[PDB]
């Protein structure tokens, strides 16, 4: 198969006669096929924050865990997301979402969620202060599908309750493999964190993985089945 | 007729571009490492083990039973070696494929330059 052609089924992978196994890839026996010399791998690593959340009770969707989609909330009337503390502040996209990194000098006084839709008020790295303005929803505000929410916190004021979070997302980035270079790991397998995953002619063009990820191969040079 | 035969047997298995190339030598080499690092867990010389592994691979009775009269017979001077490191945890037994795979693949690489 040329290059840029992905296969679909995945390596180790038992396959019909006929079943496609790419756009032009067509199988004539019933085996299971194998990758050979994988063109690019994708990682997608874990990432990991406990953010506080605050929105008003009375439109606030009970939860303890929030899967991706899972509906955070209501939100009746659009509201603010005020800050409970004074600093500089940060904008991490999240998908759909965001994230406020709020730190006094260097380091963080706090960690702050943004949901699917609520938007960020703030500049990263913005001169802010205490009951500001942070964020604001219009209201529904689902968790994003890229990122699990594990692990909910319940603590109430009256009536804007305020929920910490433990929340665990991805980032997939990819990496195109070279002639110099062979895939050392195998497809779908759990990868620890800062390891090699392609080993190359020189140790540089070697891929060490940059957080705790998962491997995953796609658009291959060939694949056959047996 | 020998004259077509081998053009007809060599044109048969294709030919390897730099991809399949680098990957066959560095096949080879792991095994042949892989043969050294074996050296030191029986203690047998890295030429030994090394046709210890032609044994299985590419013949099974036929590479030991007639260089003349006396070699190193299957029962005897191999079997021993043969079942011997056969015995290893992990970190060794895995060195034994690397050698088998890397012993295929230098025949493989020179198939494919004949």
């Amino acid at each position: 198969l040329p290059a840029g052609v992905d296969a679909l089924v995945k390596d180790g992978e038992e396959v019909v006669k006929g079943q496609e196994l790419a756009p032009g890839v067509v199988s004539r026996m019933d085996g299971v096929a194998l990758y050979r010399f994988p063109r690019r791998v994708r990682v997608d690593y874990l990432r990991k924050e406990r953010a506080a959340l605050r929105i008003p009770l009375s439109a606030w969707v009970e939860k303890e865990a929030y899967r991706p989609g899972e509906v955070l909330a209501e939100l009746s009337e659009p509201y603010l997301f005020r800050a409970e503390e004074s600093g500089v502040v940060e904008l991490k996209d999240l998908a759909e979402g965001h994230l406020i990194y709020l730190r006094q000098e260097e380091e963080v006084v706090a960690r702050y969620f943004l949901p699917a839709g609520m938007t960020p008020l703030v500049v990263e790295g913005e001169i802010v202060e205490v009951g500001q303005p942070l964020a604001e929803g219009k209201g529904l505000l689902r968790l994003p599908r890229h990122m699990t929410a594990k692990e909910v916190e319940a603590e109430e004021e009256g009536d804007s309750v305020h929920l910490t979070l433990f929340l665990e997302w991805t980032e997939p980035k990819d990496y195109k493999v070279a002639p110099h270079m062979n895939v050392i790991v195998p497809e779908g397998a759990k990868v620890q964190a800062g390891e090699k995953i392609v080993a190359a002619i020189d140790p540089e063009e070697e891929v060490i993985a940059e957080a705790e990820g998962v491997v995953h191969l796609h658009e291959p040079a060939s694949i056959l089945v047996v | 007729d020998p004259v077509r035969q081998y053009l007809h047997e060599i044109g048969q298995v294709p030919l390897l571009t730099l991809e399949e190339e680098i990957d066959l030598a560095r096949k080879v080499e792991e095994g042949m490492e892989a043969i050294k690092k074996l050296s030191e867990a029986t203690g047998l010389d890295q030429e030994l083990i090394r046709e210890v592994v032609r044994a299985k691979i590419l013949g099974t009775a036929r590479i030991q039973k007639i260089p003349g009269l006396k070699e190193k017979p299957d029962p005897k001077t191999v079997e021993e070696v043969d079942g011997k490191l056969k015995s290893l945890p992990k970190e060794l037994k895995r060195y034994l494929h690397i050698a088998r795979e890397g012993e295929a693949a230098r025949q493989h690489l020179i198939e494919a330059n004949l």
